[PDB]
């Protein structure tokens, strides 16, 4: 399949026999899905998002299809905000992000699909996520009025400050749009800019 | 393990 980014990559995985709906996440490193009862031995772990540290319960060697497509990883059980599939597994299912269609380049997900952004006139590196709804870039100076606003994840909630129509260059890309601003542990191009650049999931 | 944003 080729999945667009206007809304979540939102999938049905099928794990311990039940079905789940999970998003594919090249911003996670690992796969998070929401407390429930997974055939297996476990371990305990904890695992870090935008907010801070969660505890979870590790599962090896899990089978997971995910649209149809078969894994055999690790799988973290957890208090996560969503069920996510992270490059652990979508590398196995032989995902990659593809800019324009497959015209422009493609970014494997062995490693985190971090590239050169530029903003403000300043450049910076940012991870290309397509579990994340916005664009959440490091303490900042922009120019320009802003709105408060808190943003979730693993962890729970920041504070950023929103700007609007701002321009972003990714890997050559012109971009245009909002960008939030505040204390994230990654920069994180989302959905809103990955679609401008017409980036794709394709497996 | 970094895990990303609602």
């Amino acid at each position: 399949p080729q999945i667009t980014l206007w809304k979540r990559p939102l999938v049905t995985i099928r794990i311990g026999g039940q079905l789940k709906e999970a998003l594919l996440d090249t911003g996670a490193d690992d796969t998070v899905i929401e407390e429930l009862n997974l055939p297996g031995c476990w371990k305990p772990k904890l695992i870090g998002g935008i907010a801070g540290f969660i505890k979870v319960r590790q599962y090896d060697q899990i089978p997971v299809e995910i649209a149809g497509h078969k894994a055999i990883g690790t799988v973290l059980v957890g208090p996560t905000p969503v069920n996510i599939i992270g490059r652990n597994l979508l590398t196995q299912i032989g995902a990659t992000l593809n800019f324009c269609g497959g015209g422009g380049p493609q970014i494997t997900l062995w490693k985190r699909p971090l590239v050169t952004i530029r903003i403000g006139g300043q450049l910076k590196e940012a991870l290309l996520d397509t579990g994340a709804d916005d664009t959440v870039i490091e303490e900042l100076n922009l120019p320009g009025c802003w709105k408060p606003k808190l943003i979730g994840g693993i962890x729970g909630f920041i504070k950023v400050r929103q700007y609007d129509q701002i321009p972003v260059e990714i890997a050559g890309h012109k971009a245009i749009g909002t960008v939030l601003v505040g204390p994230t542990p990654v920069n994180i191009i989302g959905r809103n800019l990955l679609t401008q650049i017409g980036a794709t999931l394709n497996f | 393990s970094l895990n990303x944003i609602x």
